[PDB]
């Protein structure tokens, strides 16, 4: 009953078990802040059964520092009053109320309970009874740059799942009657000590295929160790090999016994003697708060912060630390203790609503269970941050003012930045920026891009859109959706319906790309990155580049004339699997949905495509016999989809699709056992049938089985969509007309001029002249996975599956046949907080102009372990030419529009080298190679003619500069590297 | 990129491959016409093959896509050009040039593979039946390979 329609990304991350138990768990959410307000956000999006928000202190204005559901008009109303309503849109299955007064009895009604902006002593009168109840108990704190997370799920909590990996699977090449499984040749298990594994599909040992689980002890990265096998056989050959997982028991200590003897977590393992005075440090604040009327320390107060560490003192003495304070640290903790960052809130809300659904799930390991953060580094050093600047002057951005002044908040309204894509983290990054009051002055503006229009399946983790907003453009929604947000970014904003590529270097050209600040890249694809990163490097720009998979993350930080660009670092490509194995001998599922991708392309996409460019171009026969490779085929698809096998109706679309049926599962798979029987021998004498060769067999056409029954409704429907005929799904047709069919004999044939030419001129003649059919196109059919009524799906699943039988491979279901062919990423809304909190907390730092290296921090995460890491930015390398330094990315030669002999001889001279390659793009422009009059005709010509002759085509009117890529020698004749070349025009 | 692809044109112009003879198409970088002399000790002798070399964006990181052009009888060669190297598909690293791409698939034209096949039927032929495989060899090298 789970929609997958809506959950289609978040169910290849959690699961349909997973989220089936998810949905039938209570949350209950103490305080409504930003912090809360991220956490119930995260989730509704989620799928939990329902979420109550308990939270009746009235709104205040510096409340709207993080939090993006009040506005200015719900100052004096409760906070979760004014929200619930707010975030009863979000999700339409997840229910939102709201409880005046809690009591602890009304506890038992609730499966997780997440606390902010509460006492320690009520957050010790609600864990001292949620302990004993088995109720999940999440504590969440938000204190200007510093975070604090406790977890304490009961003390026999049950993990299935402790760190979210797919469960390892493998081919067997043998096993020895001692235990020693091998894999097949250049092939790696990947398990580790202490695993446990069941084989199937073993001959040889029919007991290894019970299904009992098995200890692991690896010898090798090719083999392990199972222990003894000699009862059930002496060895075993071939087999597939899949790893079990065992359930854990963690055990969690409650918040009262937990205060004196804390477990912490690292994020990051440069400071590890931060979490000590941290846990020292909100302790007190928190007696703070109990002795001064619920009142935090004012902002960079000196008073406060004395008395904030005498309370410190006291703490530690009390509870027996053997600590030595640090003073300057925990007076910073003082005084950013009123500060409220949507950066920090949108962080730490994604790492809570990760832990609020390992509670419901049982799945992923949870914190155990202290986690302190802090983005210390992140605080400005270029401006005056003092008690005169830092004090509240009554508007929404005082909690951001209290950390970082006024001076710093001018910086940031005066910002030009450009976002790229309006995804998950563009919609993210846009709130944040909207809440931090990004270009909101007189020279502040934004531009954001996106060409995608707004699907169902994006509303999971794109919470600015909404199921009325389906089928609209991202940007203009997002933009209208954060003025809402920020009234005050009416007319800031700009949106663009461009893809980002070279063909929109007319719109994103010089003087747009002349008054940004910085880009921030919300991509998805690694072309666009790659395009974004060199014009940035080109135009020395900040650049912030964030990527998501499932529950895993990184952020990167590009800074001119400071650190390496985004393309300096190189990534695992995808796997192709080579062209034999698809085509003859597949061994595994994602052979076969990649050979019934191309299945369907070749029958319901390319033939079409031929057809109507023959009907269309009126040289297209001409072209085509000394063009095409196969121009034979392509004949034979016109006369087929014209004239031989037109369909006339729905009946004859199954009588085709039974055919085909027969073409590609009977016949060539018949052919093939022809050539290579099942008992012939290589020529080293080995069977040819061994190993990753499996031996196919030929399918009997029955109607009662469910898969022909699919591929022929799915065939024949798509045959009818291709030809726009009425389909029909009613099986008492397709069992009438499949009865009275007679297969045409085929027996396999060994083999054994211009006639052929001739031939080809017979079919070229038989078919119809293209001025009999004005007006008649065939419509091709593009892949669309999204869709479920389309039967693209259907029909990849079906044929998968039926080449699957034909190999003896277990067949699929449709939903991870969905998620191979559809190259879909799986994706969470916690990932993508997560990634815009630290790629804002990033933008702080850009916006300060920090210049050393070590301020910044490219950071990467995996929130199924929950593993947190943070690395300083890889320098720019540097270069000697001509006896000075040279950046290699960051520098470039700037030189006028001369001619090519005088571009050379200013190289000769200047830099004392000669050039022997000069390229523009793609072209090459100047060899030292190349014969000498072809030189004599280029050499007076200038650059800009130059690219226009050898390009054949002229320079756009807006084209301001050229980009040159220079080979050249040194005097003794060693190449030496030399940065690009900037020709002005 | 662009340097690494100069550098190998360059190392092809100063060091002739003799037997081969690759070069960049029109003035496209990324567009090479390569061509294989048939070695003697083949059913291909005295025959000239054309391969169209296209450079991906990322290369060295990924293989250049190499498709022949005549038509040839090869037990690992399709109709459509295509070609088993494992050095193309799922092997390639940043450390081999072109002139070793054409070396190896001059050793591949030398002696065909045909425990792993991508043509089944000229697999059979050639396993089976040798000599008529060697009349098909010549009669196509013979009337595509040459003119
Ligand atoms: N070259 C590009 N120029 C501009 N926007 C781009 C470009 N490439 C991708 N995008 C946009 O980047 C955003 C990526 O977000 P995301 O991947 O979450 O969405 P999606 O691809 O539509 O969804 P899904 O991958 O979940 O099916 C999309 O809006 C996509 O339109
Ligand atoms: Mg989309
Ligand atoms: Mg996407």
């Amino acid at each position: 009953t789970i929609d997958e329609g809506l959950y289609s990304r978040q169910l290849y991350v959690l699961g349909h078990e997973a989220m089936k138990q998810m949905s039938q768990s209570n949350v209950l959410i103490i305080g409504c802040k930003g912090l809360g307000v991220e956490i119930a956000k995260n989730v509704c999006l989620a799928g939990v059964k329902s979420v109550t928000l308990y939270d009746p202190q009235p709104t205040r204005i510096e409340d709207l520092s993080s939090q993006y559901f009040l506005t200015e008009d719900d100052i004096g109303v409760p906070r979760a009053k004014v929200t619930v309503s707010k975030l009863a849109e979000l999700n339409q299955y997840v229910p939102v109320s709201v409880v005046d007064e809690l009591s602890t009895e009304y506890l038992k009604n609730f499966k997780c309970v997440v606390v902010t902006e509460t006492s320690l002593t009520k957050q010790l009168e609600i864990n001292d009874f949620t302990h004993k109840n088995h109720i999940a108990y999440i504590a969440a704190d938000s204190r200007g740059l510093f975070g604090s997370i406790f977890c304490d799920f009961g003390e026999n909590f049950i993990c299935t799942d402790t760190d979210g990996n797919e469960p390892l699977t493998g081919m067997i090449a043998s096993i020895t009657d001692d235990g020693v499984v091998t894999m097949l040749e250049e092939t790696r298990h990947g398990l580790e000590n202490g695993d446990f594994v069941k084989f199937t599909e073993v001959k040889g040992m029919p007991g290894l295929n019970d299904g009992t689980p098995r200890k692991v002890e690896v010898k090798g990265p090719y083999t392990f160790s199972i222990g003894s096998v000699k009862d059930l056989g002496s060895a075993g050959y071939n087999g597939v090999f899949t790893q079990v997982k065992v359930p854990t028991k963690i055990s969690f200590k409650s918040l009262r016994e937990s205060l004196k003897d804390p477990e912490y977590v690292y994020p990051d393992f440069g400071k590890m003697m931060r979490p000590p005075q941290y846990h020292i440090a909100f302790q007190a604040l928190s007696a703070f708060a109990d002795a001064h009327e619920g009142s935090l320390p004012r902002p960079r107060n000196d008073i406060d912060a004395a008395e904030f560490f005498e309370f410190c003192k006291k703490i530690a003495s009390t509870l027996q630390f053997d600590v030595e304070l640090d003073e300057k640290l925990i007076k910073e903790i003082s005084y950013q203790a009123r500060g409220d960052l949507v950066a920090m809130s949108a962080f730490l809300g994604g790492a809570v609503a990760q832990e609020v659904l390992k509670a419901t799930t049982s799945k992923f390991y949870p914190l155990k269970q202290y986690f302190y953060f802090d983005s210390l580094e992140s605080l400005p050093s270029s401006v005056t941050i003092s008690e005169e600047t830092c004090k509240p002057r009554g508007c929404r951005y005082d909690g951001q003012i209290a950390v970082f002044g006024s001076e710093f908040q001018e910086k940031i309204a005066s910002l030009s930045t450009f976002l790229v894509g309006a995804g998950a983290i563009g919609c993210e990054m846009l709130k944040n920026w909207a809440m931090m009051g990004v270009a909101t002055g007189e020279s502040g503006h934004i531009s954001v891009t996106d060409m995608d229009s707004i699907e169902k399946s994006n509303l999971n983790r794109q919470f600015l859109f909404r199921p009325r907003d389906v089928g609209k453009l991202k940007s203009e929604c997002a933009s209208t959706a954060v003025s809402i947000m920020n009234p005050s970014l009416t007319g800031k904003i700009t949106s663009y319906q461009e893809r980002v590529g070279p063909e929109s270097e007319g719109i994103f050209g010089d003087e747009f790309f002349e008054k940004l600040s910085l880009v921030t890249n919300a991509l998805d694809n690694v072309e666009a990155r790659m395009y974004v990163d060199r014009r940035c490097v080109f135009f020395e720009k900040p650049l912030l580049e964030s990527g998501t998979l499932g529950t895993k993350g990184n952020t990167q930080v590009v800074v001119p004339h400071l650190t390496e660009s985004y393309g300096s670092s190189q990534d695992p490509p995808e796997k192709s699997f080579p062209i034999c194995t698809l085509k003859n001998f597949p061994n595994r599922i994602e052979h076969t949905i990649a050979w019934a991708r191309d299945l369907f392309e070749g029958l319901f996409k390319q033939p079409i495509d031929n057809v109507n460019m023959y009907l269309s171009s009126p040289n297209f026969l001409e072209t085509s016999l000394k063009t095409s490779s196969n121009p034979r085929e392509v004949l034979e698809n016109i006369r087929d989809y014209l004239v031989t096998e037109k369909p006339l109706s729905f009946e004859e679309c199954i009588m085709w699709a039974r055919l085909q049926f027969d073409k590609f599962f009977n016949n060539n798979i018949q052919q093939l056992l022809f050539n290579f029987p099942k008992d012939s021998v290589t020529s080293t004498g080995q069977p040819f049938w061994s190993g990753p060769k499996r031996a196919p067999t030929p399918l009997s056409f029955d109607i009662h089985n469910r898969e022909h029954f699919d591929f022929i409704v799915a065939a024949a429907s798509l045959y009818a969509f291709n030809y726009g005929l009425k389909s029909e799904t009613d099986p008492a047709i397709y069992e009438r007309v499949l009865a009275g069919y007679n297969p045409p004999p085929f027996a396999p044939k060994s083999g054994i001029a211009n006639k052929d030419k001739q031939e080809l001129k017979s079919i070229a003649d038989s078919l119809p002249p293209p001025s009999s059919l004005v007006g008649f196109r065939l419509t091709p059919a593009e892949f669309e996975k999204d869709d479920d009524s389309n039967h693209h799906i259907d029909f990849i699943t079906a044929a998968s599956n039926l080449r699957a039988m034909n190999y003896d491979i277990t067949p699929a279901d449709r939903f991870k046949t969905k998620f191979v062919a559809g190259k879909i990423v799986p994706a969470m809304c916690t990932s993508t907080a997560v990634v815009s909190g630290l790629v804002c907390l990033e933008l702080v730092k850009l916006v300060d102009g920090k210049k050393k290296i070590e301020e910044y921090k490219n950071g990467f995460f995996n929130l199924a372990i929950g593993l947190f890491t943070f690395s300083d930015p890889i320098a720019s390398p540097k270069m000697k030419v001509n006896g000075k330094e040279i950046d290699k990315i960051w520098d470039r030669y700037n030189l006028p529009d001369c001619t090519l002999q005088e571009l050379i001889d200013y190289f000769q001279k200047e830099e004392g080298l000669e050039v022997t390659m000069l390229s523009s793009g793609v072209s090459l422009l100047y060899a030292n190679f190349q014969p000498p009059k072809k030189l004599a005709e280029r050499l007076p010509l200038k650059i800009s003619e130059l690219v226009e002759q050898i390009t054949k085509k002229k320079l756009e009117p807006f084209r301001k500069h050229l980009v040159l890529e220079i080979c050249c020698d040194d005097a003794n004749g060693e190449d030496v590297e030399v940065p690009f070349i900037c020709i002005k025009l | 990129a662009l340097k690494r692809i100069n550098r190998e044109l360059a190392d092809l112009g100063k060091d002739p491959p003799s037997s081969s003879s690759a070069g960049p198409v029109g003035d496209d970088l990324f567009h090479w016409q390569a061509t294989i002399m048939g070695p003697a000790d083949s059913p291909y002798a005295g025959g000239v093959f054309f391969l169209s070399i296209h450079f991906p964006t990322d290369y060295p990181f990924k293989p250049p896509k190499v498709n022949f052009t005549t038509r040839i009888y090869h037990p690992n060669i399709n109709s459509n050009g295509s070609i088993c190297l494992d050095i193309l598909r799922d092997q390639w690293s940043p450390a081999l040039t072109i002139s070793k791409v054409l070396l190896s698939i001059s050793s591949l034209l030398t002696d065909p593979n045909p425990d792993d096949p991508l043509v089944p039927e000229i697999a059979h032929v050639y396993k089976t039946d040798r000599s008529r495989y060697e009349l098909s060899a010549r009669e196509w090298t013979r009337k595509y390979a040459i003119g």
